[PDB]
């Protein structure tokens, strides 16, 4: 629920071990980064080329699938103008429950009496009046807090709700405007925009301004056509800090948000070192950045005789980003940054430009049509950045803290990158009867990161399809309308390797930068025995070592699909099957032994394979009730495997199992751990079990696999694979008279997750530091009084090693939640037409309203169980004026 | 448009084709120099300072008991694993210096003699550094893989073995670059950082004298000692080539271990540490970042043992007590001592680095361990806190330029050569060790004012001019090498060089079990615990091309 | 030295004109307000004592020497109201008044 | 432009989009004007003549 709305996208499941973002294409010019800053309302169609034999034309860098976006245009003979709006509200729903001061004292007392140590000899200001019952179990009679938190009476005690302190209701605004045009010789379009979002976590926001100009002009009987596409944005986001949900969980609730004076409260003594989260949000208030961005296109069309076009575009993609990050001095008990002030003034720059010149041909003779086209392509990326730094400022405000009003030391940074590409392609088409379709492509391409041994890479493709209902032996099946077979075989492969994969980097490293421990791989070495003076000579150490035989990560993907259409154009939908196999995945390997420093050579060996099904469907039919419905829906299926991994990189577990099992054979990211099946409920479990290290009345049992008294590290198995089956979705549309309702449902069945709020909410001592706040599930833990809970006992120390990976930390992540529901109301004809306008609307909608989960999940949100930005509920009350 | 593709250059770095250019030299040689000053962890110094706590002289200086853990397993010689991490770390940290020296040598091929008359000197310096690191690693493991060629591609560094060269061939390949340095080094370098003719002579003497003690098989036991190379040993230690260059004996033993004058006549080739030199905190001796005691805040590592202090105690004749010293607690107030006691180790009731405001007591402010290791501090690598030498970049480190080779070292090795040759020339080695003892006697000029306020008595009386027994003079020079080279990482290697190492270490264990609590359970097995084992990860990665040390 | 400067202006104005022609007289009266805001900036960097001397190695991360940093920021605003008039009365006697 | 004094130059790229759209009998008119440049000048030093 980040206000920027960024998204992690995977196409056809996981394809490659390293970076696999898809390639967006916005009006011919490509860019691999963005789309949460682009104007998301000038959209004409979004093709998604999931295949490889259909996406092989666009590049080597289309291994992860390409998402083709196009923008609007002027229609012939229309002058229309729209005006959208919205005003929303964001509400918080997924608050994890934490235990307040009385439950905190009860949990501390329960831990100390499960130790047997006197609970009144604790470091915190607690008083316990307790005794022994006749059945041996200790019962806490009275519990009393102190008045202040320390001896010097600086901080009072209270019961502060942290997740109610850093959280507000956040309004969301939106505006739009769009003007079109269009004649028989020209067209135009001109949009605007504004979108302001204020997040549910305090003092984070986002706002985007936008613009767009599109046009084209055809001159001499359509033999000369010039056009353009341009965009200009400005986003300005204050970013949430790192670990602000976890900090809001960690700090005990007895700490107040303020001191005796106006300063912030803190853990003054005994309580663990966690910073006040309200202070973290109050100091990360003016780290605002500013991001401009432009596009460009200038295509020139030319037809020499007939049916034979030419083209020459020119892309452009500029974007800079200015920031100014402050740091402040703080003081909360023992939490102090030692009186330090600084300001860093970053700046980054990007630049792309392309050029391509296709030349297509088109012929239709007999019952045959064909389309052949050839063309080249160019690219160049020129990134940058630099920075600054100052220290020890006097006044503490975001306008005094410019780097000239400082006194302390200073630093400076900076770098620069690059890229190039040049290619040639081709395509073909054929039908021969309007029955047997066929298409062949081929793209020869060579980048500037490939090794010296081979520049240019070749990528072939074959794709064929043929209809059924146009064959005359199937005319007896009249209720069917269309049925199309298709099959394809392509070969693509991306090149998102590092820029220095073939270069054998040497670097100065004088040693001005900091290294703790005294490692400090420097090149200074004072000669002449001076022992003083900063005039030392310098030299070069080696950074890494490159091979000259680097190579792209090729994938060979097949496909088999089936179309259908029935019942006088209804029940439309497809059914596909696919099998991809990447063959050269890059893994950087450390240099063995005698190679010494700088042995990290990038080699390419590794293979993954994916296979699954897709099945979409849609039923649109008007009923006799006076109603019209439409129900699109889709069901996917996914299955992964790693074919082979080369060396000891498969052993230590950078990708899969945690250093104890090989990954080869199983899926990607699968963790391997113990099996926890219950608690030591009875006394005879200490000898019914087999040679457990930590065996008490709690301390969950681990099953034997070798059945030899094995509580060794030879009892782990594959317990968790994150690739679920049966992912699905459903869109439902209703049309009563003068009304419309749109609903949605999305879900997935059979998901495993790794919860780390369960480790915080089921164990008293599992994290490193002590006396942390927890989640209030452990207050009903196992006791001699309550033997009817699966929560283990509350011990003060980790006697039995319970922080191991185990089946106790695997939940059922299956869910089904309504993404949005939207009700509208169209104003009728004559009342709208009295105001000289076409269409009017007053709609209402709400997002993320509900969710249903399984029994097997004790949490709050089945999508992200960990400590990320939460998902809030929106409620929108907008309109749509259409002239 | 292929020319469009080769138009972008990487920014902010230098690639690997212009690094072999003749104008960017006198940078790689300084880079190969600089790995000795910086490029070591506080757990692993290049002085071989932590890997000799098992040498009857150090209690490891534990703040806690098992805060290092594997160091305590190393000091007890029981339970050390082949998959330990200190061993792999010191293996990688020596081969990094090998890598830098080889890259500098590989760049030095493409020069000429027309404008560059210093090609032989720079090749000699880089070969000297490579041979020095190889000699240190052969001291550590004794079955290592030696790379000697400079024009070797990285594709075949993996396909190398250590069984292809036996021990005399390995010592000869170590001696190759030292002898080539002795061929082409100048007598006097103007800067004191670069090595000279005397340093190459001393390292050739070290390599030859370690080649002399024959090994002859997979067992690490002593066999028939070769005499053939001893002529080359006594040839390569002749005193006129050490007089050439001015490298002689200083006036005081407390002179070279004092930062107010660093480079003297005993500094044959030091390791130059400096402060306030442009970088972040200075090229300080971060290897001794734990040796400073509990006065500055942490970390009280490397405290000396009681057996060395009892080895300091002499008699009223001026001679060491031959194995009748550990029976009594050595006290300065009872009998005569050696004056180097106050130079090496600080005792309770004495100034710390000759500072009267820092008299040593036995409270918590001198040892975090209360009685687990005692109350001793080391003064060989620590200074007074009123230095500009100290700077606390999370650790207190000194700028004392650490010396690997001294004039007393080459003198005692010459004495060892003359006594092992024993072809009539015995008494001149006796005269030489008498000169060394007389220098040690006439070296006290700093602590001799402590007789009034404390009450001390010390005298080092040299012996007469008579050819004694062979074994008696062997024991005398071993006693002198023990009392001179205390806390300077030169005990365990000499014990394993002489071979008689297991029995004396077991005797130290059974006589120090009553002194320390951890030493009650101890043991040093034969033919297994002398050298450190080859690390498991290198053997696993080599696919059997490497080999294992004997008994492992 | 790696400088960088930035400028930013934006205005807004809303005029409202009137036009009449009766007899032999024409006139044009208009009123409107205006806004402005200037937000300039700059900053910089500095490094010293580089090893290789080429315009692509000399980025501020491949240095060894001392460093500095600079920067400032400026501003401006404005708000106004205006007016205009026209008159001819015969296509002979022209007159215009502003304020 | 490449100057008469050695190793000084100037080059400028440019663009421009202008439009307007009048909707309902000239009672609603939206328009725009936009420009985008890029100049890249190497400057002559101080006192080179």
């Amino acid at each position: 629920g980040n206000p920027s709305g960024s998204a992690t996208v995977r196409i056809r499941g996981i394809g490659t071990l390293n970076n696999n973002d898809p390639l967006y294409i916005i009006d011919g010019v490509p860019t691999k980064a963005g789309m949460h800053e682009l104007n998301g309302n000038d959209i004409e169609s979004i093709q998604v080329l999931k295949d490889a034999a259909s996406a092989s034309i666009y590049g080597s860098r289309a291994a992860n699938g390409v998402i083709i976006i196009t923008t609007k245009q002027g229609k012939k003979g229309q002058i229309k103008i729209n005006f959208d709006a919205s005003v929303s509200a964001s509400m918080y729903q997924s608050k994890m429950n934490v235990l307040n001061t009385e439950q905190y004292g009860r949990a501390m007392w329960q831990a100390y009496v499960n130790d047997g140590e006197n609970p009144n000899g604790n470091a915190l200001g607690y008083a316990y009046n307790w005794g022994y019952n006749a059945d041996g179990n200790p019962v806490l009679y009275g519990m009393t807090l102190s008045k202040y938190l320390d001896s010097k009476n600086t901080m009072p005690v209270a019961d502060t709700d942290w997740f109610d302190e850093i959280t507000r209701t956040g309004v969301i605004q939106q505006y739009n405007l769009s003007v079109s045009n269009g004649s028989e010789k020209g067209s135009s379009f001109f949009s605007l925009g504004y979108y302001k979002n204020l997040g549910v976590i305090k003092d984070t926001d986002f706002d985007r301004f936008s613009a767009r100009m599109n046009s084209d002009y055809k001159l001499i009987d359509d033999i000369l056509t010039i056009g353009q596409h341009f965009t200009l944005n400005r986003t300005s986001e204050v970013q949430a800090p790192g670990g602000i949900i976890e900090t809001a969980l960690d700090i005990p609730s007895a700490i107040p948000v303020y001191a005796s004076d106006g300063s912030w409260g803190g853990p003054v003594g005994g309580w663990p070192d966690r910073r006040n989260p309200r202070a973290v949000l109050e100091y990360n208030k003016d780290n605002r950045y500013t991001y401009w961005r432009m596009f460009g296109d200038a295509y020139v069309n030319l037809t020499p005789f007939k049916g034979f076009n030419l083209r020459s575009t020119f892309g452009l993609d500029y974007a800079n980003k200015q920031a100014r990050y402050f740091t402040y001095p703080y003081q909360e008990g023992t939490q102090t940054n030692n009186g330090k002030s600084a300001v860093e003034a970053k700046q980054e720059h990007w630049t792309k430009w392309m050029w391509n010149a296709i030349a297509t041909y088109q012929l239709e003779v007999g019952k045959h049509r064909g389309d052949v086209m050839i063309g080249m392509e160019l690219n160049r990326e020129d990134d940058s950045h630099f920075s600054g730094y100052k220290e020890d400022f006097s006044i503490l405000t975001p306008d005094y803290m410019w780097p000239d009003a400082g006194s302390g030391t200073a630093q400076a940074y900076g770098a620069g990158e690059g890229y190039s590409l040049v290619s040639f392609f081709g395509k073909m088409n054929y039908s021969y009867a309007d029955r047997y379709l066929l298409s062949l492509t081929l793209r020869r391409d060579g980048s500037s990161r490939f090794g010296k041994n081979h520049r240019y890479a070749t990528f072939p493709s074959v794709s064929l399809g043929w209809r059924i209902t146009q064959e005359n032996f199937m005319k007896e099946l009249t209720w069917l309308d269309d049925l199309k077979l298709r099959a394809s075989w392509g070969q693509t492969g991306n090149q998102e390797i590092s820029n220095l994969a073939r270069y054998t980097i040497y670097a100065p490293n004088y040693g001005t930068t900091d290294s703790f421990g005294g490692q400090s791989y420097g090149t200074a070495y004072d000669i002449t025995g001076s022992n003083g003076g900063g005039v030392l000579p310098s030299g070069f150490k080696r950074n890494q070592i490159g091979n000259d035989n680097i190579k792209w990560e090729t994938t060979t993907q097949t496909n088999v699909g089936i179309d259908f259409s029935l019942f006088k154009q209804s029940l439309y939908g497809s059914l596909e099957y696919y099998y991809k196999k990447a063959t050269d995945i890059l893994t950087e390997m450390a240099g063995v032994g005698v190679l010494g420093e700088g042995g990290s050579r990038w080699i390419n060996s590794g293979a993954m394979k994916n296979q699954g099904f897709e099945f979409n469907l849609g039923y649109r039919n008007k009923t006799a009730f006076g109603l019209t419905y439409d129900l699109n829906g889709n069901i996917s299926t996914y299955r992964n495997e790693i074919l082979e991994l080369p060396e000891t990189v498969a052993a230590n577990g950078k990708f899969g199992g945690n250093g104890v099992k090989s990954v080869v054979g199983h899926t990607y990211g699968a963790q391997v751990g113990y099996i926890a099946d219950g608690i030591f409920k009875s006394q005879d479990e200490v000898d019914n079990h087999a040679t457990q290290e930590g065996a008490a009345v709690g301390r969950i049992r681990y099953r034997d696999i070798d059945h030899n008294g094995v509580i060794d590290e030879r009892d782990q198995n594959w317990i968790y694979d994150p690739t679920p089956s049966f992912s699905y979705g459903l869109n439902i549309y209703l049309e009563y008279k003068n009304f419309d309702l749109t609903m949605f449902w999305q879900g997935v069945q059979g998901v495993d997750i790794i919860s780390d709020v369960k480790k915080k909410s089921d164990f008293w001592s599992a994290s490193n530091v002590g006396f942390l706040n927890k989640g209030t599930r452990l207050l009903n833990a196992w006791s001699p009084t309550n033997p009817n809970s699966d929560i283990p006992a509350l011990t003060r120390s980790d006697t039995n090693n319970e922080q191991r990976v185990s089946t106790y930390f695997v939940e059922n992540g299956s869910f089904l939640k309504l993404r949005n529901i939207q009700l509208g109301y169209t104003v009728p004809a004559v009342i709208s037409k009295k105001m000289r306008m076409d269409r009017l609307r007053f709609y209402c909608s709400a997002q993320n309203l509900l969710t249903i989960k399984s029994k097997n999940f004790t949490g709050e949100d089945p999508e992200n169980p960990n400590f990320s930005y939460p998902i809030p509920v929106n409620i929108t009350f907008g309109l749509n004026i259409g002239f | 448009c292929d020319d469009f593709l080769d138009r972008q250059v990487p920014q902010g770095i230098v690639t690997g084709d212009q690094i072999a250019s003749p104008e960017y030299v006198d940078n790689l040689v300084i880079s190969a120099y600089a790995i000795w000053a910086t490029g070591d962890d506080i757990n692993s110094s290049f002085s071989l300072w932590n890997y000799d706590v098992r040498s009857d002289d150090c209690y490891k200086g534990g703040s806690g008991t098992e805060d290092g853990g594997v160091f305590n397993a190393l000091e007890i010689s029981k339970g050390i694993n082949t998959t330990d991490w200190n061993i792999n770390d010191i293996w990688k940290r020596l081969y990094q210096c090998i890598t830098r020296a080889n890259t500098a040598l590989q760049s030095l091929d493409q020069m000429d003699e027309k404008t560059y008359p210093l090609k032989n000197q720079r090749i000699a310096e880089m070969r000297f550094l490579r041979g020095h690191a190889h000699f240190m690693l052969k001291q550590l493991f004794k079955k290592i893989v030696i790379v000697n060629d400079e024009n070797m591609e990285p594709d075949a560094y993996n396909e190398l073995s250590n069984t292809t060269y036996t021990n005399d061939e390995q010592w000869q390949k170590i001696a190759d670059d030292f002898q080539f340095a002795y061929d082409n080094l100048p007598e006097v370098q103007i800067e004191k950082g670069r090595p000279a003719q005397a340093a190459a002579a001393a390292y050739l003497a070290k390599t030859y004298l370690y080649k002399a003690y024959r090994q002859d098989g997979a067992d690490n036991a002593l066999t028939g000692i070769n005499e053939e190379d001893l002529k080359q040993v006594v040839k390569y230690t002749d005193p006129l080539i050490m007089a050439k260059g001015g490298y002689g004996l200083e006036t005081d033993y407390s002179m070279n271990f004092l930062p107010q004058y660093e480079n003297g006549a005993e500094s044959v080739w030091a390791i130059q540490y400096s402060i306030n030199d442009g970088t972040y905190n200075g090229n300080l001796n971060w290897g001794m970042g734990l040796t400073t005691p509990q006065i500055l805040g942490c970390c009280d590592f490397h405290k000396p043992s009681q057996n060395l202090v009892n080895a300091f105690k002499t008699d009223s004749q001026g001679k060491p007590l031959f194995s009748t010293y550990d029976n009594e607690n050595y006290e300065v107030a009872t009998d005569n001592v050696d004056p180097r006691l106050f130079h090496t180790v600080g005792m309770p009731g004495f100034p710390y680095k000759y500072n009267e405001g820092y008299i040593i007591q036995k409270n918590d402010d001198w040892s975090r361990s209360k009685g687990l290791y005692g109350y001793y501090v080391s003064l060989k690598e620590n200074v007074d806190p009123d230095c500009d030498c100290l700077k606390k970049g999370s650790y207190w480190a000194s700028s004392l330029n650490h010396i690997v080779i001294r004039y007393a070292d080459v003198l005692l090795m010459r004495a060892e050569a003359l006594i092992q040759l024993n072809d009539g020339r015995i008494t001149d080695a006796i005269s030489l060790i008498n000169e060394v003892r007389s220098r040690a006697a006439g070296s006290t000029m700093l602590i001799f004012n402590y007789k009034e306020d404390y009450g001390v008595n010390f005298k080092v009386t040299p012996y007469d001019l008579k050819a004694y027994a062979q074994d008696e003079a062997m024991k005398m020079l071993k006693w002198e090498r023990r009392v001179e080279f205390g806390m300077e990482s030169s005990r365990f290697f000499d014990l394993v060089r002489w071979g008689e190492a297991k029995d004396v270490i077991n005797a130290y264990y059974v006589t120090e079990a009553s002194r320390c609590s951890i030493y009650k359970n101890a043991g040093f097995t034969e033919n297994k615990n002398e050298y450190l084992p080859v690390p498991f990860e290198q053997i696993s990665a080599s696919n059997g091309n490497y080999t294992q040390n004997f008994g492992w």
